[PDB]
């Protein structure tokens, strides 16, 4: 025995499935038509919306 | 080699491909015989010969 | 000027036109910077040679111009040089992963282990070989290990360089590991020892006395886990130098601010010839990489 | 596509200095009131030591000017400190003046090769000999079709043993005299095979024979230096 | 001539270490041939005592005295006498000038300062260079020593010749 | 300003040059005195005591005297298995002989043989080349090797089912050749060696391949000597004197400083993996540019 | 390409204003993506208490370099410069310009000044900004920090003190710097530390292996280069060895594993300098606004 206890803590982690309820028309979400940018490239073309 | 250009252009039936897995869980855990992914617009349909 | 069209003397069947569309922004090498080219001559196949020198074939790679791969169409191949500066797509078949941050260096192959030896492209006697592309570290790090290769070896007999460079020749990066197949002694190599060993007699010479001794008064004051390997090696240096006790250092006399300058700048230029050895200039900063690793959008 | 810097160059430097094929450099000069001062490499010509003396003379003749002299006077505080100093800024495109973002001296244009590469890129080559009194900087202009910076580094060792000896003789033979470096090496663009004419030039009622490089597309390198 | 600024510099810098003055030599048709000469490889030299067998064994005698007893496993002592045989020998500087030259003549090209009591012009068709370093023990050397001297090409073969050292130093040593 | 070294060398040029002589009178070479040499500034001491010089050529007779002693005993060998078996020696070489032919002479051809290979040896000769391989670490090694290999216990069948497969096809062998009737000896004679199937007589053949056919000549005599340093000594009609060589009675370091194969240090040319297939040796030239 | 980085905290039309001020200047960010958050910009990421400079200086190294462009109601409209491109940056670097000069970015020294980068910050993060540097005040200055750096562990004489104090005052055309000693607490931040350290071990190496390596190389053929080398290690010899003992027995022979790390180790140590060896241009000037407030620069890199 050394002499002196030994506390020892530990982190556990669980996958774990809420369940989350809200009011009707609890917030608000204010939304737009989505702007797109057209990035060039050499054999390719890609959009960013 | 199976020519994926012929998948890419012939016109396919219509279906509910309805599988348990994730589709990429069940790629590269190979549960399948051969694959073709590519991650951007790969235009080797494109070309014919 | 631009656009480099090539040719084929020999027909290519349905699977040498299907092998060349999946190299579709591949990098390869060409010599001579003109329009109307052959086909023999591109790649490196013209000029690889086993038991030659991995550092000639490294040197004229790093010497020839490189250019891109795109829309094969039936005997015509429609190279295209690469601008400088623009962004380009690149898709490497070297097996190396990337990073969407570094840069990159254009080397002669090596042999992977499980030795395919096949290209995908092969018409009659010629083959078609493709250089690897391969991050900025360990381009630098091959560099300074075939440099270690070249400068230890010299005067020695084959057991001791044989257990030196069976594990000196393998290099573990990023979980793939390679080995140099030709690291045979060159002129061109000869040279290069010649510039290392003129850069540091150089910075031997015209180093402060103060940081020949700085190690010994850190030693003296700290004692740090790198500072303990570095103790280590700077003892048993001075042990192989002088079996007598190193003294310790007192009050430095020659304190002169602008003589500090001029040496330690005059150092830094003796520094940068030497590193220029082997820190080789970059060929392509990524932009973006694919998920797969298999192809990529770098920004030269 | 070009890139516009337009200047404001007295009158005493317009000497040799009207035609198209012109590159003034910015120098820091030892006065610290213009800071700065765009000399022309042909001046950079007259200081040099591998050029003829008859070139030489040529210069003297046509740059008695006191622009010309003061500049003199501040490359000529620093010994081979002039790469600390000198930062080019391309070549002139019209005579005040307008420079891009070519003519060149016959005796400090030179190759290493039978000059039939087709793509030929371009570089400026300061060396500093010590077997002179002090330092004899060499001004070179050199076309070549090589590419890699670091072979080109290698076969300058190659052609320049001479002045690397003289360094290391400076170094083991004057401890207090600390110098930095041969040269530098800096691109400046690059030419055809074929637009190298060597020709004549007649300027300020003065003769010089001249090389003319037509297609001549600029890029500006960086001073790297070499030992 | 190149390698004989370097040997002196170098016989100066470790005559600390092992007390070897150095001797500058040069050879030409006399003694070797011309493709022999155009791809020596190197040159190995070894100092050896009149009473000592070598510098590289141990001074007092050697346990490789003892005689070989016509063994199968170990040859001839094993490889320790053949590692012992690799330290026993020495290699120097080494330079070839192929095409034929007179040394006073040649030694006028370059910088030096022929100072010969007599102009006998001697011409040789290839000069080979070198400089080898006789181990003088202490300061004071012994005149019945020997040198070794090792010509090895790159097939593997080689040519051994030796010579006493008094016959270097007839009319110099006693000179001084 | 420190006047460099170099430029007071220069300068300074050299005193004297002279040619020496080796021991034997066969290699001039020439020495150079710079005035510039450390050495003239070391003021160090000479001495040659007659005594030292005696031990010297001594050691140097001895060193000379290691292989010419090692042809005696080879030749007091022959003498005493001559001796030994009363003077009846077997065959071991596959050729037919006749039977009516008078052997005295060819005996005598032999004894004039053994004596003009006596006069005429060298320190290059057949058993020389054959032992000079046997000096090497690899020997050593291979002698392990096939210490632990001829002497392996018969296998049982569990490795004949499971185990890997097991795999000394034909020797290499020195000769001395030596003709009588136009008195000329031969000193290396590489030569490949091999046993007939139907008999357990030898077959020695040309390094090419080609078949020796020496054997048939009554007046030339040869010696064999095999990489294991066994010893045979046939006169025709391949009749042979058999032995093993002794070297008990020479020293190890004697032989093994006055010849021994030699392991190579890595310079130009050369790959650093071993093995490997050689480039072109560097090869300065009289004949082009130096570049 | 153009990119979008919006802020999720509360921002007032105020802190727009004093935001607008800094319309044209480079930002740093780690990678390009096409929308990021706030926290990634500026080197406020990075810098804290106990890593210092040559950390900022090495991931800034690295760290992409974007001007800014545009700013609007919650979002900044960023776009990444190209190589030859010209573009706009504004001088918010504390030395002035002039045309023709090289310019380099490298990390700010005054943290936390009196000016508090004009009073932008959030709750806790400050919008830091890197200098823009011409080139060599950049080398000088890091040639400068680094000899500070040396004289850090020596601090107990007075005529040190005066040195660094000379070391700390730098000298510009119109521009006084007084440089922030990188010793804090009597003790060195950590990246001064090894880098120093670094430096110092490989000149010991190389003042202790030359000889040996000139000799296998000097073994082969021979120039007057490698004679003026041995010559002037002779002259390190003779004036270095005055009073250490003498015989100290170097030998000829040591075992390869010695010698392999050794140069490893050399190259390792030389190979973590090459951040402040190099120091990698970014941009050069064609054309300077009056009062130096901006410039028409053309990228490099």
């Amino acid at each position: 025995h050394p002499g002196f206890a030994l506390t020892a803590v530990r982190t556990d982690t669980f996958e774990v499935d809420m369940l989350l309820y809200s009011g009707k028309s609890c917030t608000s979400v204010i939304i737009n038509n989505p702007i797109v940018t057209k990035e060039e490239r050499d054999i390719s073309t890609t959009y960013h919306v | 080699m199976e020519n994926w250009s012929a998948l890419e252009l012939l016109p396919k039936v219509g279906i509910p491909t309805d599988f348990l897995t994730h589709v990429k869980t069940s790629a590269g855990e190979e549960m399948f015989e051969a694959l073709r992914i590519y991650y951007g617009d790969d235009p080797e349909r494109y070309n014919i010969h | 000027e631009a656009n480099i069209f090539c040719t084929f003397d020999h027909k290519l069947s349905i699977a040498d036109v299907g092998k060349l569309t999946k190299l579709v922004a591949a990098v390869v090498p060409i010599p001579q910077r003109l329009h109307l080219i052959k086909h023999y001559q591109l790649g490196l196949h013209q000029f690889v040679d086993h038991t030659r020198g991995y550092v000639r074939l490294r040197g004229l790679l790093r010497n020839m111009t490189l250019t891109l791969m795109r829309r094969v169409e039936g005997n015509q191949i429609l190279l295209h040089v690469p601008t400088h500066g623009l962004l380009y797509t690149v898709l490497n078949t070297g097996p190396v992963t990337w990073e969407k941050g570094d840069a990159l260096c254009v080397l002669p192959p090596l042999f992977h282990g499980p030795l395919a030896r096949e290209n995908l492209l092969t018409l009659g006697q010629w083959e078609l070989v493709l250089p690897w592309i391969v991050p900025m570290p360990l381009a630098l790090e091959i560099n300074q290990r075939l440099l270690i290769m070249g400068l230890f070896s010299l005067d020695r007999s084959y057991e001791e360089v044989k257990a030196a460079v069976q594990q000196l020749q393998t290099i573990t990066f990023r979980d793939a590991t390679f080995t140099i197949p030709d690291p045979v002694i060159d002129q061109h190599l000869l040279i290069d020892m010649k510039t290392a060993c003129l850069s540091m007699s150089m910075v031997a010479n015209l180093a402060s006395e103060l940081t020949m001794t700085y190690v010994r008064k850190l030693a003296l004051e700290d004692s740090s886990m790198l500072l303990v390997k570095c103790q280590e090696l700077l003892m048993r240096l001075d042990r192989e130098r002088s079996v007598g006790e190193p003294r310790t250092p007192a009050r430095p006399q020659h304190v002169s601010p602008d003589d500090e300058i001029a040496r330690l700048s005059a150092l830094f230029v003796m520094l940068r010839q030497l590193d220029d050895l082997i820190r080789e200039q970059v060929v392509f900063t990524v932009c973006d990489v694919s998920p797969d690793n298999k192809s990529a959008t770098c920004i030269f | 596509q070009a890139l516009t810097a337009r200047f404001f160059v007295p009158e005493g430097l317009v000497e040799f200095e009207a035609q198209p094929g012109a590159l003034l450099i910015r120098m820091e000069t030892g006065c610290d009131s213009p800071r700065h001062l765009y000399i022309s490499l042909y001046l950079l010509g007259i200081r040099a030591s591998n050029v003829s003396a008859s070139t030489r003379c040529l210069l003297e003749s046509v740059y008695t000017a006191s622009a010309a002299r003061a500049a003199l006077q501040w490359l000529d505080l620093g010994p081979h400190l002039l790469h600390r100093r000198l930062e080019t800024l391309g070549c002139v495109k019209t005579v005040l003046l307008t420079c891009v973002m070519l003519m060149i001296p016959k005796d400090m244009y030179l190759t290493w090769e039978e000059t039939r590469g087709r793509l030929q890129y371009v570089y400026l080559i300061i060396v500093y000999d010590y077997d002179g009194p002090e330092t004899r900087p060499g001004i070179y202009v050199l076309t070549s079709s090589i590419a890699h910076w670091q072979t080109l580094v290698d076969v300058a060792r190659g052609k320049f043993a001479r002045e690397r000896c003289s360094f290391v003789n400076r170094r083991i033979t004057r401890p207090r005299q600390i110098p930095l470096c041969t040269g530098v090496i800096q691109k400046l663009g690059w030419c055809l095979a074929d637009d190298i004419h060597t020709s004549f030039l007649v300027h300020k009622e003065l003769k010089l024979s001249v090389v003319r490089l037509d297609n001549f597309s600029v890029e500006l390198g960086d001073f790297r230096e070499f030992v | 001539m190149e390698t004989h600024l370097y040997s002196d510099l170098a016989f100066e810098a470790r005559f600390a270490d092992d007390e070897q003055l150095p001797l500058h030599l040069v050879l030409d048709q006399e003694v070797l041939s011309n493709e022999e000469a155009e791809t020596l490889r190197y040159v190995y030299y070894r100092n050896v005592d009149s009473a000592g067998r070598s510098t590289g064994r141990a001074p007092g005698g050697d346990e490789d005295d003892a005689p070989a007893s016509d063994d199968a496993e170990d040859a001839v002592g094993g490889d320790r006498a053949f590692d012992r045989e690799r330290r026993t020998w020495q290699r120097a500087c080494f330079r070839v000038l192929p095409r034929p030259l007179e040394l006073l003549d040649y030694l006028r090209q370059s910088g030096l300062t022929v100072t010969l009591e007599k102009e006998q012009r001697v011409r040789m068709f290839y000069a080979v260079f070198t400089t080898l370093g006789l181990r003088c023990p202490d300061n004071r050397l012994s005149g019945a020593q020997t040198l070794h001297l090792r010509l090895v090409w790159p097939d593997g073969s080689y040519r051994d010749w030796e010579f006493l050292a008094r016959d270097l130093l007839r009319e110099e040593m006693e000179a001084n | 300003d420190e006047v460099a070294r170099t430029d007071e060398w220069k300068g300074a040029g050299v005193s004297r040059l002279r040619e020496v002589w080796d021991v034997q009178h066969r290699v001039r070479l020439r020495v150079l005195w710079y005035v510039n040499s450390f050495w003239r500034s070391r003021e160090l001491s000479y001495d040659d005591h007659e005594v030292e010089l005696y031990r010297a050529l001594d050691a140097y007779r001895a060193r000379i005297a290691v292989e010419y002693v090692l042809i005696r005993a080879v030749r007091d060998e022959i003498y005493a298995v001559l001796r030994r078996d009363g003077g009846a020696l077997p065959q071991r070489f596959a050729c037919h002989v006749s039977r009516n032919m008078s052997w005295r002479v060819v005996w005598e051809l032999c004894r004039h043989a053994l004596a003009l290979w006596m006069d005429w040896a060298d320190v290059r000769s057949c058993i020389i080349k054959a032992l000079t391989p046997r000096l090497s670490r690899g020997a050593a090694a291979a002698a392990q090797r096939a210490r632990r290999q001829r002497e392996r216990s018969a296998p049982k069948p569990q490795e004949l089912l499971f185990g890997p497969r097991n795999e000394p096809a034909e020797q290499t062998w020195y000769a001395d050749v030596v003709r009588c009737v136009r008195a000329q000896v031969d000193l290396g004679v590489e030569v490949r060696a091999a046993r007939c199937p139907r008999t357990g007589l030898w077959i020695v053949r040309d390094r090419r391949g080609r078949l020796r056919r020496w054997l048939s000549q009554p007046e030339v005599c040869v010696l064999y000597v095999t990489p294991d340093l066994d010893f045979y000594w046939v006169l025709p009609g391949g009749f042979a004197v058999s032995s093993r060589v002794t070297l008990h009675g020479l020293a190890q370091r004697a032989l093994r400083d006055r010849f021994q194969n030699f392991e190579a240090v890595l310079a130009r040319g050369m790959h650093v993996e071993a093995g490997r297939q050689e480039p072109e040796t560097p090869r300065v030239s009289g004949r082009r540019l130096p570049f």
